[PDB]
RNA sequence: CUGGGGGGAGUAUGGUCGCAAGGCUGAAACUUAAAGGAA
């Protein structure tokens, strides 16, 4: 088969994700869907589109979503990209070849932050699950995973190699001592959700949920636990929404400091914070009235150390910020925002007046988005694209440069169409208002003010493109021909229910339209004659699209299935359930039965009319399909989708016993070659001082599981089970039963581990000598009876030791028990009450008895 | 203020529902709420009265101020467990009871006793068990109870059950309530680990009886 | 007397006697005892 | 306020006249949604 893959995307300049600042004002790189773009501010035309290598809806793409780009991180000098996705992968960039260096999976969710540390070679890494993990960049592995937050990362800030803060999405902050990667001290920040953190070294700044901004006092250098980070008053803020990104900067040429609080709505906070000067002169102002009181005063210090600044606003809700500076009068500040647009703003500010009422922008990246999700695609016969959006930004793309050439202004614009000789645009609004565009003259031909009562839903030109029909939820269609190039109403068919798609057949010879009373009606155009009425979808029913041979139709609708109709006699012929959520377009090829079905669950799916296959599932989008056009000739496709994307396609094992007698036998070696670098010592010690022996190095497993050979012998004599024991410890000979001796003689001088396992030792050890007892007594070595007494002595001594505890408990609890019965038990002199007594107030249990 | 409103002589002023107020001894004829925006409430019985207090956001900060405590002295056994010093590890492990942990902190403890050298732990461990009021000991042993079922945790609870005995008035003991369905609970439990301990020492013999037959061998 | 379970809500009290407290617990050891309660409770 | 078939208790029915089964519903021209049932 010939099957389809993907050309180009665009459509999209800022999505969901950061921005990072580059200096040449200077360029920018951003986050397009999936992939990076970077853009020049100064002109703004799109420098690069670092993108992954494989077209998404090849061969080897993988049958899920793509991985959505969310944290652009920068290494400047060196020159390295590191990228974050939404699946938890990071991929590094070196810019100047703009190839992968570095995939860093890692991760269960989508990232959150990342950062470059100790300028190279250092990338710490921040998710939605809860972990952070640092990654070394010369060896390629996550060396660190800082574990101990509840549910998501929302900053950090860390120092080289000894301390790390971050702040998570639960209420906590946390500092991070980098050497033992444990948590030392963790406050609750804010009580909902902290969302913000910066610092410059003294002072720390976090936010929370709604304006309640929290100075910390972080002094690296103290000692006590509960004191490492404090907490020094609150301030507010003007947004009651989330702050969730502050950052600061040290302007030179004095020294200033400078932080934004950006916001989740439309507003980022500036501050300046002051000067050390103004402090120690400012503290007598409020220090004024002359001291309990004045020292509450002076304790309750943010408004005091911190003064606010010009509040920049914007249009559109803020997605991401971040500035430069120079001279304290060009705080210079790119932001990118949530309808895709990037707005490079610059406050100046003359050292003691912002002079401004409000700050200026001074560029501004839009031309390459519709601020809005595309309601409506269309295509010319090959060369224009028409794009139509809620805001009025009707645009004219062209498929061979992927530019807007062409834009205008109409309104909530919902459907659109070409028309036939190219360069004239048809489009009907949300409200009732059509409207009528070109391509060389501007925008408005003429608008038809009251084209229907209410919200148009769809229309469709002829085949020869005199005459179009629009359907409107005003229950009614109306249809509309071409006077010299004006619109004339002629006709007007009302109906009972709410028309929401039209179409008519590619030779002008039916009209199917979708009412949303679950049904479509087929009429012929020549007579408006009722043909037929095609029923059971059983849910309002979206786009309907006529065969090439004016013999077949599919039918779309929000039951999550398309039908396939036979047009001659208004029979179906499959009902195939696709798309989980709602089919939202569905259009034939040109000349063949195939047809592409896009959906609101972000999948374009390719299917044939014939064995009613899907022939493709493509996978290229990240949220709602909203609308797909197939060339008129030829055949390829375009989609476009929710989230501001438009997109083209084209075609192409031991056992207990031998463990033990191995662990044994490494084990009592190094025992006994340490006992002979001890003898070596005391002998080189008490003699004459001229050699030793060189050096006994340690066993590599035991340096490797970092265990005394004691430990690890008793480790192993641990994980052994009890049913098997009996067989391990016969299964080995006298040879091992004598260094088995030998390392319980060792164990019983560490004295932790013998109490710890004492029961262990005496079952073992008792079986061994009692099953090995007749060589055992035949042995005849002086050594071996030493240590058969000194193993008798120190065990003897562990039993009685804990044995002695255990009877003076017994005697204790019961003389406890004892002298509270005799306090206040009960007074019967009669021993048969007494009995009864005593009888009625006994412990029962029952129990279930065979008869 | 809006919506939810106060009632009168049950025996008590009530609001709407929740928080049942203190009320009275007997009936009531009584509502003043209508300072400044809803301030001091005053609701009288037939002499006595109440002037209930103000918008009601005093509780919050002081419910808000504990979850901080506890989550600011939970890192604290944290860094106990890491560097050791068990005694205020034992002790704030007490006041957050965790349990395990409590197991971990008297168990290595007991086991760096056993280690180095009337004290069974070291010294200031066994006075800061020795200083431990009645709710925190009595919960103390209904946690040696139940490691006590054990055979391997049971040394630990013997030790702690030793300690408390040895420092603690026994009088007192008996008198704090509870604490005779506790040891009345682990009294045959050490009864048992008696007889198994004496029944082990008395075929630890078998190493003495070898010693006498590899000395006859000459 | 038998080790039953916990007279506390953020306690686990196995039979072995090994008492754990949910606020202690980390997240994989609160995932592990709550498969394992599933298991002692399919049987 | 005159009009009457033929005992009681049962049994069978290859006759005649009826009433009645199937089998998840939606759901067929469509192997089709939501939701419900059952286990």
């Amino acid at each position: 088969y010939q099957r389809f893959e993907q050309a180009a995307a665009f459509g999209v300049i800022a999505s969901n994700a950061n921005c990072v600042w580059i200096p040449a004002p200077g360029q920018l790189i951003t986050s397009a869907l999936e992939d990076v773009n970077i853009w020049d501010i100064k002109t703004g035309d799109l420098v690069s589109k670092l993108s992954d290598g494989l077209p998404p809806g090849a061969s080897d793409a993988r049958g899920a979503k793509p991985a959505e780009c969310t944290y652009l991180e920068a290494h400047k000098d060196t020159d390295l990209l590191a990228v974050g996705y939404a699946d938890g992968v990071i991929k590094v960039w070196d810019l100047m070849s703009k190839t992968v260096l570095l995939n860093f999976n890692g991760h269960k969710a989508a990232i959150t932050l990342l950062q470059f540390d100790g300028t190279g070679t250092r990338l710490i890494s921040g998710s939605k699950d809860s972990n952070i993990i640092v990654w070394d960049l010369v060896g390629e592995v996550g060396l660190y995973k800082l574990r101990s937050h509840k549910d998501s990362i929302t900053g950090f800030w860390c120092q080289g190699e000894d301390w790390l803060i971050s702040t998570s999405k639960d209420g906590m902050i946390k500092l991070w001592d980098l050497k033992t990667h444990q948590c030392i001290e963790t406050h609750i920040a804010h009580t909902g959700e902290c969302w913000g953190l910066a610092v410059k070294d003294d002072l720390l700044i976090t936010t929370g949920t709604d304006s309640q901004v929290k100075i910390w006092k972080l002094d690296i250098e103290n000692d006590k636990m509960g004191g490492k980070l404090t907490e020094m008053g609150i301030f507010e803020k003007q947004s009651k929404q989330r702050g969730l990104k502050i950052e600061f900067i040290t302007n030179s040429s004095d020294k200033t400091s400078f932080f934004y609080i950006q916001n989740a709505d439309k507003t980022i906070e500036t501050f300046r914070i002051r000067k050390e000067e103004e402090i120690a002169r400012g503290l007598k102002k409020r220090e004024k009235r002359l001291l309990t009181e004045e020292e509450i005063a002076k304790s309750i210090y943010s408004s005091f150390i911190l003064h606010p600044f010009q509040t920049i606003r914007s249009l559109y809700k803020i997605k991401s910020a971040s500035w430069t500076t120079v001279s304290s009068s060009k705080l210079e500040l790119v932001l990118t925002t949530s309808s895709n647009t990037i707005e490079y703003y610059s406050i100046p500010y003359e050292k003691r007046d912002p002079t401004s009422p409000a700050p200026l922008k001074t560029h501004t990246i839009e031309l390459q988005g519709q601020r809005t999700d595309v309601r409506s695609i269309d295509i010319s016969d090959d060369n224009k694209l028409l794009a139509t959006a809620s805001n009025g930004s009707l645009k004219i793309w062209n498929i061979k440069t992927h530019k807007c050439i062409r834009t205008f202004e109409c309104g909530y614009a919902l459907t659109c169409k070409f028309l036939p000789g190219g360069l004239l645009v048809i489009l009907g609004t949300r409200n009732g208002e059509l409207q009528l565009f070109d391509l060389a003259s501007s925008s408005l031909l003429d608008t038809i003010e009251d084209a229907h009562d209410a919200a148009i839903w769809s229309l469709d030109l002829t085949s020869d493109g005199k005459r179009l029909v629009t359907g409107s939820a005003d229950k009614t269609v109306k249809f509309w021909d071409f006077k010299v190039l004006k619109l004339h109403h002629d006709t007007t068919l009302e109906l009972t229910d709410d028309i929401l798609c039209v179409r008519v057949s590619p030779d002008d010879r039916y009209l199917a339209i979708s009412l949303l009373d679950n049904t479509v009606k087929v009429f012929f155009l020549d007579s408006m004659k009722f043909y037929l009425s095609l029923y059971g979808h059983k849910l309002p029913v979206l786009s309907i699209d006529i065969s090439f041979d004016s013999k077949m139709i599919i039918t779309s609708s929000a039951d999550k299935n398309i039908k396939i109709w036979g047009l001659d006699f208004g029979d179906c012929h499959k009902s195939l359930f696709a798309h989980q959520d709602s089919i939202m377009n569905v259009k034939f090829l040109p000349q063949s039965h195939n047809f592409f079905s896009c959906s609101k669950d972000a999948v374009v799916k390719y299917w044939d009319g014939e064995k009613f296959e899907c022939i493709q599932k493509l996978y290229a989008h990240q949220s709602e399909v909203w609308a797909l056009a197939v060339a008129t000739d030829g055949g390829f496709v375009v989609s476009s989708s929710h989230d501001h994307s438009i997109r083209i396609w084209e075609e192409t094992s031991l056992k207990a016993g031998e463990r033990l007698m191995e662990a044994l036998d490494l084990g009592i070696a190094e025992i006994e070659g340490l006992e002979a670098y001890n003898r070596d010592m005391k002998l080189w010690q008490r003699k004459k001082l001229g050699e030793a022996p060189i050096k006994p190095q340690g066993n590599a497993v035991l340096i490797a599981v970092n265990k005394t050979p004691e430990q690890y012998i008793m480790d192993t004599l641990l994980r052994i089970r009890m049913s098997q024991l009996e067989d391990a410890l016969m299964v080995m000979p006298f040879s091992y039963v004598l260094k088995f001796l030998k390392f319980i003689d060792t164990v019983m001088q560490n004295k932790t581990l013998l109490h710890s396992h004492l029961p262990l030792i005496c079952k073992n050890l008792f079986f061994i000598i009692k099953f090995n007892h007749k060589e055992l007594v035949s042995q005849k070595n002086e050594e071996l009876k030493l240590q058969i007494n000194r193993v008798k002595t120190e065990l003897r001594s562990a039993l009685k030791s804990t044995e002695d505890d255990l009877g003076f408990n017994v005697q204790g609890l019961k003389f406890v028990k004892q002298q509270w019965n005799l306090r206040h038990n009960y007074e019967f002199v009669d021993e048969y009450d007494q009995q009864e007594k005593e009888s009625n107030s006994a412990r029962k249990r029952v129990f279930g008895t065979v008869i | 203020n809006k919506q939810k409103q106060l009632i009168s002589c049950g025996a008590d002023g009530l609001i709407k529902c929740l928080k049942t107020l203190d009320g009275h001894n007997n009936r009531l004829w009584a509502l003043s709420t209508m300072n400044d925006g809803d301030m001091i409430v005053s609701a009288d019985a037939d002499g006595v009265f109440q002037f209930w207090k103000d918008c009601t956001e005093q509780e919050i900060e002081e419910e808000q101020e504990k979850a901080k405590l506890q989550v600011e002295q939970e890192q604290s056994l944290q860094n106990y467990m890491s560097k050791g010093d068990w005694t205020n590890a034992f002790l704030l492990a007490m006041t957050l009871d965790h349990p395990m942990r409590l197991f971990n902190v008297l168990k290595r403890a007991l086991g760096e006793s056993r280690s180095r050298q009337e004290v069974i732990f070291n010294e200031e461990l066994d006075q800061a068990i020795s200083i431990l009021n009645d709710e925190q000991l009595i919960l103390l042993m209904k946690r040696c109870r139940d490691w006590n079922t054990n055979a391997k945790t049971h040394t630990i609870a013997q030790r702690t059950i030793r300690c408390i005995l040895m420092h603690h008035n026994i009088a007192k003991l008996s008198e704090i309530p509870g604490m005779v369905k506790i040891v009345d609970a682990i009294i045959p439990y050490t009864q048992r680990h008696f007889t198994r301990v004496d029944n082990l020492v008395e075929q630890s013999y078998i190493l003495d009886y070898a010693l006498v037959e590899m000395d006859k061998l000459f | 007397y038998n080790v039953g379970k916990a007279e506390k809500d953020g306690e686990i009290r196995l039979k072995n006697g090994v008492a754990m407290s949910k606020e202690e617990l980390t997240r994989e050891d609160k995932n592990r005892l709550r498969r394992a309660l599933k298991r002692k409770r399919s049987k």
